[PDB]
């Protein structure tokens, strides 16, 4: 007769939601807070394990979201508060060689700033982007800063970069992370090849909207992942199997000056522009871009009708923060017009130039109670990034438009292959063996 | 040969790696890390307390005096141990678990009292 | 029959609910929650360490080789074990506790050395 | 007779104070103190887990079935246990320690499986 | 009470009473008289067990 035998150390697990901690590899940003990583920690193949994955229901995403926002806010705690600067600014047109594209984009404003002494004021003359100021009370030359009628602006500290240093997510003892290695995995359902890891690879916390930059590429083919593909209320995350190179610039040689506005409190502002005034822009190779969309279309036709029409169009609405391609390029915040990328209909060394707007006072996260002022950067800025995926939304003829307003989508595009489970080492089975 | 490497293997093979998994159970900002460390310890201790209650303290493979009521799983010892992985077994008999644990506790209580009465 | 349900019963009855109580020993705003969890663990581990020192690890009932000096309590075996609750017993022999613990420790050290020599 | 009092004495003497040392292993401003308490617990538990793996749970002196390959230390008993202090011994055979621990683990696994097949 | 608000700073609002619609009257509370007298009678009966009868 078979009797109960208790085994401890049994290789069994259950789905679980627990706390993960961050780690990193070896001008301070998104660090100190995380533990240094182990070199080449471990990966165990788990040769005969099949397991079910379900991105979008994955709480690792929520934790990464919370950590990034929290660390972001923490970095501003010791920085100068630009509340003494919520004043009447007198603003006129910029006296330089301005191309047509830049007319009305910059204003030369003069304000009275506070000083080291409480009883003294100074007179400062600085350039502002039009998007950061608002005219007021029917006075032709009188402006105020955009966010003094809501939150206090905090100046970001000049010594802190926003470089997207990769963050690894590590399991606590008693937990493990399972990794799906199926090259055709679309975010849900059974995964035939699942390995075990200690900690995820580092993921760069890049913040952008409609085009995902510097992420992972699909191993073989473009993969379209969505919670419910026939539900037009859902976003579609499209991973590319090839990068598209994008070259962005702010072609204006700026002089940055600073003043004290308080007791050891420095304020930074664009003083003057050397040379001509030109619009910021991004360059995308035309042929590469057309090949990229053709691949996306071929894959969309597997979910939509085959003998169909697929149309790409620009966003139909919303504010600048969601109708453009937002990204951080060398510390400056760009809002680029992608209508030059999504203007075609697909039926059954030239380049595309995207004009860009620049803002210094930004909100980062979709929040109301915070603002931040990005100090301007001296000189001219250039950056080159890889487009690794698109975020699309959907309206015969299926029409798709750029989306991406919700940041958790960016993090899902990297965390989709990971699952957290709890180890359950204790269990029983019948064995022919009695005390 | 590593942690959970045997998860896809048959129970009769996987049982030889019990020490591999056992050793992976132990090891305001910073508070969530303390919470994770504290719960790892609490879960560990509960499993050890339970093995103690059942009279399985100090061992990875513990034979008991409780018999296998076929109504839990009427499968035979060339199927359970040679054709099923621990994950599939755990699912098969997950309903009838807080019966088995209760029986193991009762059996040990009787064994302790019988053993004191002999040592007299 | 639940936690401390036997507290008002006689020692000879209460001794059958030892698992009921053993199972209830485990599990800045909010920091005190962690402090409470940590101390619960520390107290638990001290009891387990002490049972280990005395050679009672893994058991709820442990017989020893230390004899009961009448000076601690001269009550006969059926005035203690069916006429007196555990609360009243603890009060009766509170002063003479650390003595007993010291004797138990010495007894186990003698027991461990003797056994070692017999396994040569 | 206190904690580490025997540290400078010979192994053959120091082996009698094992309980003295075992008892000293357990017990924003205030966080680092909480962290210290948590790590003290984790170190304690790892040693206990390891003793459990080797089949030494519950005891301070544990004899095993693994032999002493002379290549680790070719000194005779009446050197090791009469002259050297534990500190000098620990340094002498520090290198070849992970090898010994691995052997102890394997020995216990073989023993647990052999016993399972003797209770059949 | 008609409540008004102003900004006093950058996202900092202050709330205050603007004016009063209708007559201005004193705030007050109502305790039933008999109920209160019975309540004290019970309290008195118990006080008399600690104090003289
Ligand atoms: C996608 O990935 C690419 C590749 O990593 C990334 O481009 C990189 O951006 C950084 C930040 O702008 C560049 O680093 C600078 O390079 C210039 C070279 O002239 C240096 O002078 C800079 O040093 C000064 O500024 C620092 C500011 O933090 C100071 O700390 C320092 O003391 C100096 O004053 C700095 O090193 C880097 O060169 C490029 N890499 C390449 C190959 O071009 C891109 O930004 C990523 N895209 C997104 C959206 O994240
Ligand atoms: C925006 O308005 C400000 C204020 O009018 C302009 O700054 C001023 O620019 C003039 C012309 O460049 C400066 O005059 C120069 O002064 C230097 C010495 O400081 C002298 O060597 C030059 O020969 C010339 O006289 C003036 O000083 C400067 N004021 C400040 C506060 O710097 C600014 O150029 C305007 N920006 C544009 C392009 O609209
Ligand atoms: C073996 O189990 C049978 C069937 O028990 C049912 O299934 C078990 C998994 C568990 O859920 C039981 O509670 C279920 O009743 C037992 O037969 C029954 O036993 C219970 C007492 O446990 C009794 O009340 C019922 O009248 C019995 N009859 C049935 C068929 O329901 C059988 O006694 C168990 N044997 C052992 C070894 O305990
Ligand atoms: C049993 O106890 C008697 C009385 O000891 C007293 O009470 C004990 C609880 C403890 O507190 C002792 O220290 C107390 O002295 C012991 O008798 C005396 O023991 C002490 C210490 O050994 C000794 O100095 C006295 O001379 C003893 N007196 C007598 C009357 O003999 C007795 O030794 C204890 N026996 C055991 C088994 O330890
Ligand atoms: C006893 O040890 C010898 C050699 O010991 C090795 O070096 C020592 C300093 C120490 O680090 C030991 O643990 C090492 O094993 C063993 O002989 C060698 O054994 C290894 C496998 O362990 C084998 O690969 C070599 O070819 C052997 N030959 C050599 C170089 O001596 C011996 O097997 C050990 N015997 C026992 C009983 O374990
Ligand atoms: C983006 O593309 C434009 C258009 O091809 C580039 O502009 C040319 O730059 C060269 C070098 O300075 C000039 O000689 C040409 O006359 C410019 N073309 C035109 C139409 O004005 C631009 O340099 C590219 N750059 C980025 C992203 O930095
Ligand atoms: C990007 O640029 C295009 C122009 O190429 C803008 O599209 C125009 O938008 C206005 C409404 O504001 C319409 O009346 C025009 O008919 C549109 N033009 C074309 C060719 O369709 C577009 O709004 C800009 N988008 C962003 C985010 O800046
Ligand atoms: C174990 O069972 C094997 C298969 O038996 C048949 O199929 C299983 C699924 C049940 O439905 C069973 O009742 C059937 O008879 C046998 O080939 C094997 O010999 C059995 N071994 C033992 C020890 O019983
Ligand atoms: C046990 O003793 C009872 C009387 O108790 C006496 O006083 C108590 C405080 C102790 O000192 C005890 O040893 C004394 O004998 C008797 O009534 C009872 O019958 C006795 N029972 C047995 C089992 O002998
Ligand atoms: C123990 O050893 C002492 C030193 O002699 C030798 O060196 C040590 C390392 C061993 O290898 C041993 O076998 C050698 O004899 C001796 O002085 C002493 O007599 C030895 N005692 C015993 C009990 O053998
Ligand atoms: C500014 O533009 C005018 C033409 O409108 C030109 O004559 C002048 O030289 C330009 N100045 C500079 C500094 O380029
Ligand atoms: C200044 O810019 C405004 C547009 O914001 C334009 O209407 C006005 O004519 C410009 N004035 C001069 C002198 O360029
Ligand atoms: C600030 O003023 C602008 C004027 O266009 C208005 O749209 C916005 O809602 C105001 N914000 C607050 C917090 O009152
Ligand atoms: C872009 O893709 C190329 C492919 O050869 C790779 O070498 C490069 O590092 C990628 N750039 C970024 C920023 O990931
Ligand atoms: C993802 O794969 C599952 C496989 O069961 C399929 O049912 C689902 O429709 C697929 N979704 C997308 C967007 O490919
Ligand atoms: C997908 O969307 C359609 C919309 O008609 C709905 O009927 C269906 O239940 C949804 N399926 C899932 C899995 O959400
Ligand atoms: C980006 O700049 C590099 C030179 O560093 C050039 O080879 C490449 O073609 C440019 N890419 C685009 C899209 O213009
Ligand atoms: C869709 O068209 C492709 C050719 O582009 C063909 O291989 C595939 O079988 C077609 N699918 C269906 C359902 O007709
Ligand atoms: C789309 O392309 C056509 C080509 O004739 C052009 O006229 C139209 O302005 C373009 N639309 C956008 C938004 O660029
Ligand atoms: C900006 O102008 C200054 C003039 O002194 C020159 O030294 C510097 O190199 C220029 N920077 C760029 C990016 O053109
Ligand atoms: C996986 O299953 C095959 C039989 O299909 C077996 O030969 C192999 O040994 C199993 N792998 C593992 C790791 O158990
Ligand atoms: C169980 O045995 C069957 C026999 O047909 C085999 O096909 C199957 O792969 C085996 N499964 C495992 C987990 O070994
Ligand atoms: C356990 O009970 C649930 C009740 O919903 C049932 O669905 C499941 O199949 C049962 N599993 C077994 C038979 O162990
Ligand atoms: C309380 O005392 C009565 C009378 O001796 C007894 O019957 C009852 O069982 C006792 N209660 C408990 C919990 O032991
Ligand atoms: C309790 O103790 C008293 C006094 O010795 C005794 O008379 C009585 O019989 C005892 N009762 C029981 C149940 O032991
Ligand atoms: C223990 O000692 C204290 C102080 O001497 C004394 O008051 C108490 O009654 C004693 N209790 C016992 C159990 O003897
Ligand atoms: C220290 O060494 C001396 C011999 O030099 C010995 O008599 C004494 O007992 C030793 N003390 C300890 C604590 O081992
Ligand atoms: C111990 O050390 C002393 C002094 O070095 C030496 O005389 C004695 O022989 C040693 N005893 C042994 C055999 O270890
Ligand atoms: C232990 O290892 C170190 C480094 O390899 C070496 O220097 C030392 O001699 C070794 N000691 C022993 C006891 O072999
Ligand atoms: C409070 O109002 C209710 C309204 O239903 C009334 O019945 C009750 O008597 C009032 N209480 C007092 C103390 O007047
Ligand atoms: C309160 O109770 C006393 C009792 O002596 C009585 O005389 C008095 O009239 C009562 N008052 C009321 C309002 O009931
Ligand atoms: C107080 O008076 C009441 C009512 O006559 C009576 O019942 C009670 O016993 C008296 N108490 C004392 C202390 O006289």
């Amino acid at each position: 007769n078979l009797w109960v035998t208790v085994y401890y150390g049994v290789p069994v697990w259950k789905d679980a939601e627990t706390t993960l901690f961050c780690a990193s590899d070896a001008n301070v940003w998104a660090t100190h807070a995380c533990v240094p990583t182990d070199p080449n920690p471990q990966e165990i193949h788990l040769e005969n394990v099949t397991e079910e994955f379900n991105m979008w229901k994955n709480n690792m995403v929520e934790q990464m979201h919370e950590d990034i926002i929290s660390l972001w806010d923490q970095s501003l705690k010791p920085c100068v508060k630009l509340t003494p600067l919520c004043v009447t600014l007198q603003c006129t047109n910029v006296t330089n060689n301005i191309t047509d594209d830049m007319r009305g984009e910059l204003k030369n404003c003069s304000f009275n700033a506070t000083t080291e002494l409480r009883n003294k004021r100074q007179k400062v003359y600085s350039l502002f982007y039009r998007l950061d100021i608002v005219p007021m009370v029917d006075l032709w030359t009188n402006y105020r800063l955009i966010n003094c009628n809501t939150s206090a602006i905090t100046q970001a500290c000049p010594k802190v970069s926003f470089e997207p240093i990769p963050i690894h997510y590590c399991a606590p003892a008693g937990f493990a992370i399972l990794k799906c290695k199926d090259k055709k995995f679309n975010g849900t359902g059974p995964c035939p090849s699942v390995s075990t890891v200690q900690c995820t690879h580092g993921i760069k916390p890049v913040v952008s909207t409609q085009l995902l930059l510097n992420g992972s590429l699909a191993e073989e083919e473009v993969i379209i992942r969505s919670e419910n593909i026939t539900n037009n209320a859902k976003n579609i995350l499209v991973q590319l199997n090839t990068p598209v190179q994008i070259n962005c610039t702010r072609p204006n040689n700026n002089t940055v000056k600073s003043i004290r506005i308080g007791p050891g409190q420095a304020f930074y502002y664009t003083g003057d522009i050397i040379g001509d005034i030109r619009q910021a822009h991004c360059n995308v190779s035309k042929a590469t871009w057309n090949e990229t969309l053709g691949k996306v279309v071929k894959q969309l036709r597997k979910h939509f009708g085959n003998n169909t029409i697929i149309r790409f169009a620009q966003s139909s609405g919303g504010d600048l923060e969601v109708t453009t391609h937002s990204f951080n390029c060398g510390g400056e915040f760009f809002y680029c017009n992608t209508s030059g990328l999504f203007n075609s209909t697909w039926i059954s060394n030239d380049s595309i130039t995207l004009p860009c707007r620049i803002k210094q006072i930004i909100n980062m996260w979709q929040r109301i109670g915070q603002a931040m002022y990005a100090p301007p950067i001296q000189g001219v800025i250039r950056c080159v990034s890889n487009i690794t995926g698109l975020i699309l939304t959907r309206d015969t003829t299926e029409t798709f438009r750029p989306g991406g307003g919700d940041m958790r989508d960016n993090w899902r595009s990297e965390l989709y292959k990971y699952k957290v489970v709890k180890i359950e080492p204790l269990g029983v089975a019948p064995t022919r063996c009695k005390r | 040969l590593g942690f959970l490497g045997a998860a896809g293997s048959t129970m009769g093979a996987a049982s030889m790696t019990l020490t591999v998994q056992a050793r992976n159970l132990l090891s305001h900002w910073g508070i969530k890390q303390l919470q994770a460390r504290v719960l790892a310890v609490e879960h560990y201790l509960r499993d050890q307390q339970l093995l103690g209650i059942w009279g399985c303290s100090g061992k990875l493979i513990c034979c008991t005096n409780v018999p296998w009521n076929s109504s839990w799983s009427n499968r035979n010892l060339s199927e359970i141990w040679d054709n099923m992985t621990w994950l599939q077994w755990d699912k098969e008999i997950s309903n009838y678990t807080q019966i088995i644990y209760g029986l193991l506790e009762e059996s040990q209580n009787q064994q302790e009292k019988n053993e004191q009465d002999l040592l007299a």
